[PDB]
Formats: C-alpha cells, structure tokens, sequence
C-alpha cells in the first residue's frame, strides 16, 4: 500500500556556519520568504539569522554575519524557483538544476550581485532529468537528491577562481531542500530496486 | 530501465506540464 | 505539578557515526516506517534519504543505499514491534526486550528481512518500575535507558561484531518512548 | 513589513560541553522550570533527564544527577528572574544584569540554592537600545548578546575558576529572549549597511 | 513512600491497556 | 542616527515603559 500527500511547506532551509549546523531547520509555507541577518523571531516569512548564536563563532564569521543585511529573497512562482540578492553584498549559489540547465560543471558557483535575480530551479527540467535517469541505474537516480538541494553563500564565494574550495569554508551559508521535487524522487526511487 | 519506474517518471512529467 | 497525555507516543532521532543528522521525528500515528527514501511530508514515514550531512563519508554513503524500505514500527495495545522491511538485516538494542529474555542491556538483536520482534512491553516496564523504588534514586534514575531503544540498519555493533559502540555503525537511530517516560517522571519527582 | 507578537517569550537550548543536546524548548507560559527529570509533554517543564548524548562522559553524567529541581524562570511584567531550585548553586551570565551593576560583560554570577536574581529588565534594554543608534550599526548589531543568557547548573566557569569557557561546563543552557529580539529587529532594519 | 503509590497506580493503568 | 531608527526605538521605550 502506497500513499502520498502534498507537502505543507514547499521547502526547508538549514543555516550553517563553516561546517557546523546553527539553529533549527526553517520550513517555508508561503510562496515568498526572505532570509536576512536580523533578529525577528516570529515571522513565518523571514529566516532571521542574526539571532542565532554559536559559541564557537570566530571573528571572521562575526564580520560576515554583519553584511547579510536584507539577505536573499526566495519566491516559488508556478514551478520555478528564484533567488533575489537583497543584500548589499553579492551572494553565491550552487544549484545543480541551474548548473545543468546551462551546461556548466556540477560544482559551478554563480554570483548574484545585489538587486539581481536568477532562475534557481525549474520543476519541468528536473522532471525531464528524472525520466532519462531511470535508464542509467540506481546510482544515477539515488544521486538525484543533490538536484533537490541548493547551497548559497552570503558574502564570500567558493569554488574555482577562489581560495575557498568547499562550501564548508564559507562563513555563512545555507542549504535548501525542495519538498516538491523530493516527493517526485521518492516515487521513482522505490521502483529502482537495489 | 525498470518498467514500473519509467511509468512513474512519466506521470511526474505530466504533472510538470500541468504546472506550466 | 500537572500532567497531560503526550501528543506523540514516541520520538526518533537519526544518527550517522557519532554525529546527529536531521531533526527529531515525532510519531503521532500508531504506525510509522523509517526508510531511506525522500518523502518529506509523510506523518507515517521518516525518510532518511533526504537528510543531508556535510560530514557524510564514503562508507556511510554506501550504507544509506541499502536501507530501502527500512523498518516499520506499530504500537498495538501496550507493546511496540519492529518489522524488517529492508532486504538487509537490522540490529536492535532494547533493554526492555533484553531483560524480557534476560540478556545484557547492551545485547544487540539482529532482525533478518521479513522478521519482526516485540520491541517493548509497558506491563513489563511498569513491573520493573514498581520493584525499583526499593533500590534507591540511582536505580530509578537509570531506568531511562529502558525507555530508549537503538537500531542499526545494515552494520551491527557490540559483541559478535568488530564495532563495539553504536557510534561506530554508519546509519543508526535512537527512539524515545514518551509514554513510559511520563510514568518514570511521576515516580522520580516524588522519590526526592 | 509585518510584525506579530511572538507566541513564546523565550527559547532555551540545552548544551553538554561543546555539543548541542536535545531540541530547542519554547516557553509559552510566563513561568517554567528546567529540571533534570523525564516529563516529555509539559509546556511548563524542560526536562533534561530524558535527553540522551552518546558522547556523554562520566563527569557530565555525575553533573546531570545533581540538577534535581533545576532552575525556575518567571517573566513578571518586564523583568526576568532565575530561581535556584536545585540543591546545587547555578551560575548565570546575563549581560543585562552584568551591565546593570557595572560588571565585566563576561562576569558570571553564582546563585546559591533558594536564592534568586533579576536576570533581565526590558526597560533597561529599551534604554540601551535608544542610546545605541548614535554609535553605528556595529554597536546596535552587538545588542544581540544582550538578548542571550547563559546558565550553568553545577560547575562555574570564567575567571576565578579553571574552566574559562561556558563550553567547559558539563550542563549549561542558553536563553533567547524573543521580546527584546523583536525590538532589536525594528531598529536594525532601519540602521542600513 | 508516597511515590510507591504513584507507581502502584501506574501498574494498574498499564494492566488496563490489554 | 537614522530618523526612522531613532523613532522606532523611541516607540520601543514607551512600550517597555507602559509595562511598568
């Protein structure tokens, strides 16, 4: 017996400082939300990071947390996801669905200057990749979980051309989980066998 | 390609077009 | 002091090696399955495949691929059972079960695919809790491990294996039975 | 911008040594007790005795045995008090209290069993928030530590002791005052930069 | 003491479940 | 001092003062 239900929250965001989890996981219910570095504790549309505390927080993270400002705005219109840079400092996003959409290396990191926006995710694109992946085996489908996960950095970029080579080296970074695509992946994973 | 899987993915593609 | 029946009869916490991974899952329905798939919004499924761990290594990455349908837990009456839906055996360490058969609290039980086991019994716990008020605070305080149960999905630990601690297994969880815990609190507060 | 009064006036996070243990506890009632017992479904009790830590050592296990009735926190009017219900003294590090008496920000106050102390005062914080907009973003941004309060249940830390950091104490918690945090948010957004 | 009565009540409650 | 910021804090002081 298999039963499925539409998720209440279309995504969940986890905040990270260096390689450590800081704060609780935030689940976005509204189609629009802002991830800022301020201190509002009771806003279902704002993921205020300024109030999260880390006893092992160093100096450079403290300085980086001051430049988040208005942070990033995420909206989910139709079947596509966008990230808008409201911060006075550029943000760096690593979205496999976006990277593949343009024929870039999977680890590619996109810089979003203040005021600009970008098509972070596309449901139709993912559905197409999920279809042509059942022909490559369990491994290919299992690794499609990273397609549902997206990582962003608030001030400092990482990857090639930079000194930080991994996202765990950036002072302030988050990781999104797209519940919609994740549920579609579950339907296909069960049928893939071992 | 597992036959049950390809049909499951085929339904997913139909859903995405409805959203568009 | 005022007491209320807990909304969730149990809470499960997922672990990878010696590090917590994901949030704590609170089961509201009497039946739930802990699998390694990716459904995020099923009140009856604790899908571990969607949980991410920046500190996940290779061996854990391989172990997470064989979880499959995982384990299904049902709460019939006043007893708890674990059924092995995975095509790989699971390893359970339940003091309530170990004592029911007189085994060491650290004993680890292997559940082959398709098999099941009576993980917990409230009546048994209540009896141990009764004859424990005569042994002192320490004995009653140590009855919290009776309310906690640990499972391993592919690799076993403890005696009979090379892994000696539950923190050595790649993928393991830890259950907390809210019901039994509330009974323990009633006796602990008055024990002084 | 839209604002709503927070449902929970504070949130407490339990810690053992340098590792987070258990979920964050959100206080809805104006009075709550953080004890070492095992009730999981009491909106007025943050029972730490049921929280498990696989990496818990001996000294932490011994410290968890002396928590007992723990600490009682009530939020009467616009002030916060901590009462030591445990048979062992508790150690609090409240910047609002430290500043109220002209002590170093890192100063740790010892509360013997049965005693209490005015941990926080809204009026004091509101006044400090006003005279802080004149020093720049940095000064206002650093008012987030004013909204965070740390307590230790048996062993003290800081100067005069061998433990120099709160991460060295076996059992300690960290409070977040949502009320003061919301006031800070209104001023931080308008400070720019 | 008084606690044993609370535990004695628990034993009656646990028997009720079946 | 920003005009909107000082006014927001100015309102906060009255709100906290009302509590007493």
């Amino acid at each position: 017996p298999v039963t499925y239900s539409e998720p209440a929250f279309w995504c969940s965001i986890a905040y990270y400082e260096l390689n450590q989890r800081v704060g609780e996981t935030f689940h976005a219910s509204q189609p629009s939300l802002t991830v800022d570095g301020f201190t509002d504790p009771s806003n279902s549309e704002r993921f205020c990071l300024g109030l999260l505390s880390n006893v092992n927080r160093n100096a450079t993270v403290e300085m980086t947390r001051r430049h988040i400002g208005r942070g990033v705005r995420l909206y989910y219109i139709g079947g596509e996801v966008f990230a808008e840079c409201l911060s006075d400092s550029a943000i760096f996003v690593q979205s496999p669905n976006c990277n593949q959409r343009y024929g870039w290396h999977p680890a590619t990191v996109c810089k979003i200057p203040p005021g600009c926006n970008l098509k972070i995710f596309n449901n139709q694109e993912f559905a197409a990749l999920l279809a042509q992946s059942v022909n490559q085996g369990f491994e290919a489908v299992y690794q499609l979980t990273r397609m549902c996960t997206i990582r962003m950095s608030f001030v400092k970029g990482w990857g090639a051309e930079y000194r930080r080579q991994t996202v765990t080296s950036t002072p302030c970074w988050i990781e999104l989980h797209l519940n919609g695509p994740l549920q579609w992946l579950d339907k296909v994973l069960t049928q893939m066998g071992s | 390609p597992p036959p049950a899987a390809v049909e499951a993915a085929r339904q997913i593609e139909r859903e995405a077009q409805q959203q568009q």
